[PDB]
């Protein structure tokens, strides 16, 4: 149950404080490998003619694209997300304009959001961006995505055991453990800190000592918050296959300046940016998704950190098309 | 070498010895028997043991503890035997999870929790007395017990007195393989780094200085266990060229010595030691220190060391930042 | 304002580090320290031809005497001023205080450095109810050697030399802690017994080998006023003889071992 | 000078290297040429901490750090102050330690006591070289070895443990852990109870061999019994390095994922996933 | 080395309220800071020192 040496080290602080990530070679090529099936940007075409939104009939979001454009970006949303069905999964074969089948309203708000995220989000994505490509993986259904329960496997393209499958609740603890990296922290961090913004992550107080008037009895928050802190914090590095030290030095959890990275001020931007797209974006399709697509209490799949990065500290390695298909933004 | 330092060549067997207490020695229930194996390397008779009202007390309660702890855990398998087996390490009974203050809990939130709690304190109570009375009865003196005494009163410590004392059952320690060791995390985030923690710089000084007095001392038997070392208390009353040799090779090594009974002195303390300081540093937490490091960055003591990336300011306070 | 907070700088856990460190350099100098005080003090050294003193140093680092009431009778005080009294055959090898004394005569016989006893009392080890604690199994009749392990009764002991020295004859065992202490031989060419402590001994399927002495000096060990009794001092005497050997057996054994 | 019973026992021998010509004491201690190495190595390496800490921003007692090189030096030396002063001080340690190790075998040989004291001290020399050497040789780079400073050699282990995720579950940390809390009750034990039959209190007689096993056989139904309770007291506080070695060796070299994560072989056995 | 016996031989501290006003604090730690221009006349300890 170990990992052959070599292992890869980083140092991500000043030196003898052992901070920095610790990567097992074969897996990181394994994740590289996994990654690089990101098709390529299709050939440019020249801008010619008309906006589609004069040409076609039901334009709302790439109305200013030229025609060769429009079908540029059509071909590559297919291949990102769904080109095992082709053109036909969102569009009724005989009327490019309907909107009858779901998928289609979806990705006109999928459109939205993802030039969102690549327009007002780019304190996070920055010049990288994102594209239908980095949640979907080619398929409709994004390979991790979060309902309002923890489920397993982690990657729905697996297939649950019994135990596993979230109606099994002697199988609940293991679905909690999964995501948290295998900790017994009795809390699922999505639901409390990422599906909205209710919830304060930081626990650590900021004066040596009490200040009177929070520090006793029901004034103080419970000693369990500081555990889904610390849930959170597992599954963060789960997610982007590292540990505590890539952003944080474990002297003072809660400083920032010399005692954090400049990773973790990018954290803190893609805890509101999730929080953002699931709140406006993700939890509202429950209105337009088939019943299959909702979990049990009828909540649309939504969208964490493993999402996008699927276990590497950039999702894709740092990948991007940002500059070969700027109708996804940035919007100007 | 000394054979006999790594185990015992030719085992004696004999009828065997009872020390007549002043009570209770109806209770020895038991045959002694004896493994030759266990004989190698330490006393071959196992058996018999007394029982007595504390003791058999100490097992009622006891086990009315692990009751509440293995049927709440039974129930987080939903009572799945073979998912109970498998899961058994991330199971847990655990304290309030919401703020009711020092109110008592709700029994789904907390309640059984301080039920077991309340059990397992009447169980150390009783074996406490066990454990304090055995040495009356036997004509003995009371160091054990006292030494006993400080460990419970730690565990009390971590598991009531604290959340007491600042007023939240919140904070007390779950039952469980991992649920109580993930508590050592949260309690020291929530609390700004124990390391930063002097009474906890203490006690992890005093529990190092059990393992360097403990291999100092069981060494420095063995080493002389040619010359009837073993029979400290008679080397006690009459010094033999064992502790002779003992306190001069440690004389001739450090510069001071012990006596073969002052060793036994030093070794109680810093067994001692390791729970005194354990309790003082709980006691203070909460109660008069919100944050170990900043208590330190306070009064000078933190280490600071150069940026090697960028120094990153808190977004959160950058201005147009959100929440 | 704050919990703990007692001045513009001062809150209570800072004071308690204080009286933290002072609780345990009390307990460690004024108590401790002085507890490891009650043998061998105090220290003895020459003095000069007009000088008048006991130090005031020599009383502060004693604690007061304290006396055990011992179970069989008696009582035993320490600290208390207890010389050595017997003539040692050692000899200054160089001239300043660290110099390390030589033996004069035979070390193993004289007793000196490795083969020092203590000055323990002539008595008898005791168990609880006042039988005598170590004795041959002649004597200790209800007492056995597990099964499994070798009866050593029977068997040659053969010294550092190769050579046999004697035959084993019986072993004493511990009846306070149901232990074997001692094997008792034959001496060869000898009308005497030896024992051996147990730890000196190799104790193979066919022989008793014992390697701090040639076999030579099993004649010399030290005997026993009864036969089947033996005293804190014997005790210490026959063992101290084989321990002697380690450093002495041979010319080699006292100079480097590299 | 002498404790009352000493001077019998300063005789000349038992050397491992040196002979007569170091074969002597100053005040208590026995010198031998050990100790003279041990003395070099002392002040060797205390010397370069005190030049290394003056080049440094503080003279305070808890901040003071000399910290090892940048991982990029890789297994190679460092400039003095970025590093170099750490890999000297690292040398000078080990031969201090070694020199303190084998000194003490030749007291014991003198007093004609078995060597198992220097023998135990091996296990934390050994410990030392696992954090330092033998771990920071496997990983390739002086730089995963920990500062030397008082409070800064806490800040490295915090970081090492987090590097992991959550220390606690890696599994030779448990058995160190347990080892090291099993030792220390023990050591109260023992102590306790040698001194109960010592000083029974009052005026009642010291008690006996009989007595020290009774009250064990009474409390918990076994008595290891008086030599047996030092053999283990030496194995219990031993392990509590030889065991813990296996988990800090294998973080890194052999494991590179969060320890909690490891326990997966369990869990994830599939025949009741 | 504080030597054991440095600590056995000195009584706990003592404190004057000096009359217009202050402390002092005997036993204290109190070194002769000031450079003394003398010297070794011989080699051992109970040699006297001459001013150079
Ligand atoms: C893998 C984990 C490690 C660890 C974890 C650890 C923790 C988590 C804590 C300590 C603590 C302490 N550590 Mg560290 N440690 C120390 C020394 C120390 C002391 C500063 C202090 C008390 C230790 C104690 O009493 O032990 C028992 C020994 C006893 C009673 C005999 C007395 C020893 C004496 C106190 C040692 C003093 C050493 C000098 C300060 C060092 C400088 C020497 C001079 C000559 C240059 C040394 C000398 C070494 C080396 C050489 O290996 C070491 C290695 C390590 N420590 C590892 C890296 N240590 C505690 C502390 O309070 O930190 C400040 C504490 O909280
Ligand atoms: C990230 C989290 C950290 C943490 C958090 C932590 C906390 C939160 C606490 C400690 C505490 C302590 N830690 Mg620290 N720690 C320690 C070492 C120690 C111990 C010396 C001391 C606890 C005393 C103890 O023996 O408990 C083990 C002994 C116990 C529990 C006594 C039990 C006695 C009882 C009578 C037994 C009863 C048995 C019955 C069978 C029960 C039956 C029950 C049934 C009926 C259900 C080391 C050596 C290190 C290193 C090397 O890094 C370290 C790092 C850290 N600790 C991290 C910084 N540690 C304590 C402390 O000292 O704080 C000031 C404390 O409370
Ligand atoms: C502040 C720090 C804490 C801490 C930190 C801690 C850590 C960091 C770790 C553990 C670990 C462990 N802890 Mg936890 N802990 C545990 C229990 C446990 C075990 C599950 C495990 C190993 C412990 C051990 O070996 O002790 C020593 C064992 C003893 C003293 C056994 C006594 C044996 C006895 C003398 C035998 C008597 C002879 C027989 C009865 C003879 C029978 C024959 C007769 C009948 C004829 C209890 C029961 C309690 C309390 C208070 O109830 C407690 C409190 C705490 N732990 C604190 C909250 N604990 C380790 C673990 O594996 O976690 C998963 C681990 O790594
Ligand atoms: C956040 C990080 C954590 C952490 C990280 C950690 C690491 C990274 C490591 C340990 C290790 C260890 N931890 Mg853990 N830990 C421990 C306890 C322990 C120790 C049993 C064990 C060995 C320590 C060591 O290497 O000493 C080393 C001591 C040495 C080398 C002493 C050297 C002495 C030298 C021979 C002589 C020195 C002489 C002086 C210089 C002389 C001074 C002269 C003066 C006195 C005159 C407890 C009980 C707890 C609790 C209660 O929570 C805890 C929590 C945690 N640990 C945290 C979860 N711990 C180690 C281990 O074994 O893990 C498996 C280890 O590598
Ligand atoms: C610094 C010093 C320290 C220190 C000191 C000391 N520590 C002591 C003493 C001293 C001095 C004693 O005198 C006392 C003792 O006596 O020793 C022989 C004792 C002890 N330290 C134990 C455990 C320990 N110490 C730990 C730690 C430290 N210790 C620290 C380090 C840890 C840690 C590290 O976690 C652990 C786990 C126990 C063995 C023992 C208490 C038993 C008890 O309190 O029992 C309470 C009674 C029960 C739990 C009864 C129920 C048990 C049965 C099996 C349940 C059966 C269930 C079933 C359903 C029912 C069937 C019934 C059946 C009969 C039909
Ligand atoms: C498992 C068994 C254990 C065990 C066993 C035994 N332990 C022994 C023996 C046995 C059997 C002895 O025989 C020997 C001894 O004589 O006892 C009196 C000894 C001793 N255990 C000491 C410290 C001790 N034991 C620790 C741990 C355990 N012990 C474990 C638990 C710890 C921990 C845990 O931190 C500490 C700090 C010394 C007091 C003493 C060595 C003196 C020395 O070697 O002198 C020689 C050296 C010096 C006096 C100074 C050297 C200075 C160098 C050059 C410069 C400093 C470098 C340094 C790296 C700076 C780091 C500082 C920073 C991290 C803050
Ligand atoms: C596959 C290569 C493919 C084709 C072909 C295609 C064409 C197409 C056209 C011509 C339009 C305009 C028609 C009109 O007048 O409304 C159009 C518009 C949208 N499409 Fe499309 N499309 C193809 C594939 C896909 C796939 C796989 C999806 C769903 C994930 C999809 C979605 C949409 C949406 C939404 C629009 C509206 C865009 C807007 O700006 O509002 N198409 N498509
Ligand atoms: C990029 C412009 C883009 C498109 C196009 C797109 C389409 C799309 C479809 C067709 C669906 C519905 C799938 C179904 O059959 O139900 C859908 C659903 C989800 N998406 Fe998407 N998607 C685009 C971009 C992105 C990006 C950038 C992310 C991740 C931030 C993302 C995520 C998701 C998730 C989660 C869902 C909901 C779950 C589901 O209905 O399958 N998409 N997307
Ligand atoms: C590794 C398992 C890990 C730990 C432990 C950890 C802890 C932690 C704490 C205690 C906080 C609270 C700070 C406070 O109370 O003020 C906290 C906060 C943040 N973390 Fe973290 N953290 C761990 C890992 C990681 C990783 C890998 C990153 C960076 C990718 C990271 C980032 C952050 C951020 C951002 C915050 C602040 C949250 C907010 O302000 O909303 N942490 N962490
Ligand atoms: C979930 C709350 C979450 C965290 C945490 C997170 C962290 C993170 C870090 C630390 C970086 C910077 C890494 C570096 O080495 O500089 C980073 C970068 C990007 N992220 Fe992220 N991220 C979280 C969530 C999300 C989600 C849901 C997505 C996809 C919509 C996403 C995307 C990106 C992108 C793109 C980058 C790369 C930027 C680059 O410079 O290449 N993240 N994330
Ligand atoms: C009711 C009011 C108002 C006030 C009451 C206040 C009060 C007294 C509260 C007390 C709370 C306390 C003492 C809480 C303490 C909690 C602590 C210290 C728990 C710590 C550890 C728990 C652990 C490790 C639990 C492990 C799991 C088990 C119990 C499962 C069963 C396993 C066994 C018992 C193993 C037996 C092994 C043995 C046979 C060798
Ligand atoms: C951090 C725990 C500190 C424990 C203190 C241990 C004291 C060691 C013994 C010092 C003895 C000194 N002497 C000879 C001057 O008395
Ligand atoms: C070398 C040691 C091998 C392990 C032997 C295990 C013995 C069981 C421990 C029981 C200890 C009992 N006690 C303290 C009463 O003596
Ligand atoms: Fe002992």
């Amino acid at each position: 149950c170990f990992e052959p040496p070599p292992a890869t080290t980083t140092q991500t602080g000043f030196r003898g404080l052992s901070m920095g990530e610790v990567l097992h070679p074969a897996t990181v090529k394994a994740k590289k490998e996994r990654d690089a099936q990101y098709p390529p940007a299709l050939a440019a075409v020249k801008a010619e003619g008309p906006p589609v939104s004069q040409v076609y009939k039901n334009v709302k979001v790439l109305g200013n694209l030229t025609e060769a454009e429009f079908l540029r970006t059509m071909t590559a949303i297919t291949e990102w997300v769904s080109p095992q069905e082709g053109c036909t999964y969102c569009h009724d074969e005989n009327n490019l304009a309907s909107e009858a089948k779901y998928p289609y309203v979806v990705a006109r708000r999928m459109l939205e959001m993802t030039r969102a995220i690549n327009t007002n989000w780019t304190q996070h994505v920055a010049q990288t961006g994102v594209t239908c490509y980095t949640c979907h993986r080619g398929t409709p259904l994004p390979p991790y995505v979060r309902y309002l329960e923890p489920t397993l496997p982690l990657n729905n393209r697996e297939t649950p055991t019994h135990v596993e499958r979230v109606e099994t609740r002697s199988g609940y603890v293991v679905r909690l453990a999964k995501y948290t990296a295998y900790s017994a922290l009795n809390y699922d961090p999505f639901t409390m800190f990422l599906a909205n913004d209710k919830r304060q992550v930081r626990v650590v107080p900021q004066t040596a000592l009490p200040l009177v008037g929070v520090s006793r009895g029901k004034e103080r928050r419970p000693l369990s918050d500081a555990y889904a802190t610390f849930a959170l914090m597992m599954s963060i590095s789960d997610s982007l296959g590292t540990n505590c030290t890539f952003c944080h030095n474990a002297q003072t959890f809660e400083s920032w300046g010399k005692k954090s990275t400049p990773q973790r001020a990018i954290a803190w931007w893609g805890i509101r940016m999730v929080r953002d797209l699931n709140m406006n974006y993700l939890a509202p399709l429950n209105a337009s998704l088939p019943a299959s697509r909702l979990g049990r209490q009828g909540e649309a799949p939504q969208a964490d950190c493993r999402t996008c990065h699927q276990g590497v500290t950039k999702p894709l390695f740092g990948a991007s098309r940002l500059k070969d298909y700027p109708e996804l933004g940035p919007i100007k | 070498a000394d054979y006999q330092t790594i185990y015992t060549q030719i085992q004696a067997r004999g009828p065997h010895i009872t020390v007549s207490g002043e009570w209770g020695d109806n209770d020895r229930v038991g045959k002694p028997f004896y493994s030759y194996w266990l004989g190698k390397i330490g006393d071959a008779q196992i058996g018999p043991i007394y029982l007595g009202a504390s003791g058999i007390a100490a097992f009622a309660f006891g086990s009315t503890a692990i009751l509440i702890i293995l049927f709440n855990m039974a129930a987080e398998v939903h009572f799945d035997p073979l998912q109970f087996f498998r899961q058994f390490f991330w199971l847990g009974l655990y304290p309030p999870k919401a703020q009711y203050g020092m109110g008592i809990p709700p029994l789904h939130d907390g309640g059984w929790w301080l039920m077991a709690g309340l059990f397992m304190t009447l169980s150390l109570g009783s074996w406490w007395i066990r454990v304090y009375s055995r040495a009356r009865a036997l004509g003995l003196g009371t160091h054990i017990a006292w030494n006993f005494a400080a460990a419970i009163f730690f565990v009390l410590c971590i598991g009531c007195i604290h959340p007491t004392l600042v007023g939240s059952w919140s904070e007390g320690v779950p039952f469980g393989i991992w649920p109580h060791i993930d508590w050592l995390t949260a309690f020291s985030i929530r609390y700004g780094n124990f390391y930063y923690c002097p009474w906890h710089g203490f006690s992890i000084g005093f529990a190092y200085g059990c393992g360097l007095l403990f291999a100092a001392h069981g060494a420095t038997i063995l080493a002389v266990a040619r010359f009837g070392g073993d029979r400290e208390i008679e080397q006690i009353t009459d010094r033999g060229t064992a502790v002779e040799r003992a306190a001069l090779f440690w004389r001739w090594t450090i510069g001071f010595n012990a006596t073969i009974e002052s060793v036994h002195r030093w070794g109680w303390f810093f067994s001692l030691m390791v729970m005194v300081s354990a309790s003082v540093g709980i006691l203070l937490t909460g109660t008069f220190v919100d944050n170990w490091y900043l208590w330190c960055v306070k009064h000078g003591a933190a280490p600071d060391y150069p940026a090697y990336l960028p120094a990153t300011p808190d977004p959160a306070s950058l201005p147009g930042a959100p929440k | 304002m704050y919990h703990g907070a007692l001045a513009q700088h001062l809150d209570i856990a800072q004071l308690v580090w204080y009286a933290q460190w002072l609780v345990i350099w009390t307990v460690v100098l004024l108590y401790l320290r002085r507890e490891d005080r009650r043998e061998g003090y105090p220290l003895v050294e020459p003095l000069g031809l007009v000088k008048l003193a006991p130090e005031d140093g020599q009383v502060y680092e004693l604690p007061y005497p304290k006396t055990f009431v011992l179970p069989h009778g008696g009582t035993v005080t320490v600290p208390r001023r207890r010389p050595e009294t017997r003539e040692l055959k050692l000899a200054q090898t160089d001239g300043f205080e660290g110099a390390p004394l030589q033996p004069t005569g035979n070390p193993l016989v004289d007793a000196v450095g490795p083969a020092s006893y203590a000055e323990r009392a002539e008595v008898v080890d005791a168990t609880v109810d006042g039988k005598a604690k170590i004795v041959p199994l002649r004597v200790a009749t209800d007492f056995s050697i597990a099964e499994g392990d070798v009866d050593p009764r029977g068997l040659p002991v053969v010294a550092a030399d190769g050579v046999e020295a004697g035959t084993v004859t019986d072993l004493w065992v511990d009846r306070s802690e149901h232990y074997f202490r001692y094997l008792e031989l034959s001496v060869a060419g000898s009308a005497r017994t030896a024992l051996i402590p147990l730890g000196f001994c190799d104790v193979k399927k066919d022989k008793i080998v014992v390697t701090s002495i040639l076999s030579e000096q099993f004649a010399n060990v030290p005997r026993l006023q009864s036969r089947d009794q033996i005293t804190l001092r014997e005790e210490d005497k026959v063992s101290a003889y084989y321990a002697g050997g380690l450093l002495y057996a041979t010319p080699e054994r006292a100079e480097s071992l590299l | 000078a002498l404790l009352s019973f000493e001077r019998k026992y300063r005789v000349r021998g038992g050397t491992l290297i040196g002979g007569d010509l170091f074969d002597f004491w100053v005040g208590p201690y026995f010198v031998g040429f050990f100790g003279v190495s041990a003395i070099f190595f002392i002040f060797l390496g205390v010397s370069l901490i005190g030049y290394a800490a003056s080049q440094g921003p503080t003279w305070d007692p808890f901040a003071i750090s000399i910290n090892p090189p940048d991982l990029k030096y890789g297994l190679g030396a460092a400039p003095l102050l970025e590093g170099g002063f750490w890999q000297a001080i690292t040398v000078c340690a080990l031969g201090a330690f070694i020199s303190w190790m084998l000194r003490e075998v030749e007291i014991s040989r003198k007093l004609g006591i078995g060597w198992h004291v220097p023998l135990a001290f091996c296990v934390p020399i050994f410990m030392f070289c696992v954090l330092q050497v033998f771990r920071p040789l496997l990983l390739g780079s002086w730089g995963h070895a920990f500062p030397y400073g008082i409070l800064s050699h806490l800040d490295w282990v915090n970081n090492f443990g987090y590097q992991y995720l959550n220390w606690h579950y890696n599994p030779g940390h448990m058995s160190s852990v347990s080892f090291l809390f099993v030792n220390a009750m023990a050591l109260g034990l023992h102590g306790g109870l040698i001194l109960s039959v010592a000083n029974p209190g009052d005026g009642d007689k010291v008690k006996t061999a009989e007595h020290e096993n009774q009250y064990f056989r009474d409390v918990v139904g076994y008595s290891i019994g008086a030599l047996s309770i030092h053999r283990l007291g030496l194995f219990l506080a031993s392990n509590i390095f030889l065991t813990g070695a296996f988990g800090t060796i294998a973080s890194g070299p052999f494991w590179t994922r969060g320890w909690p994560e490891w326990w997966g072989w369990w869990l994830d056995i599939p025949f009741w996933s």
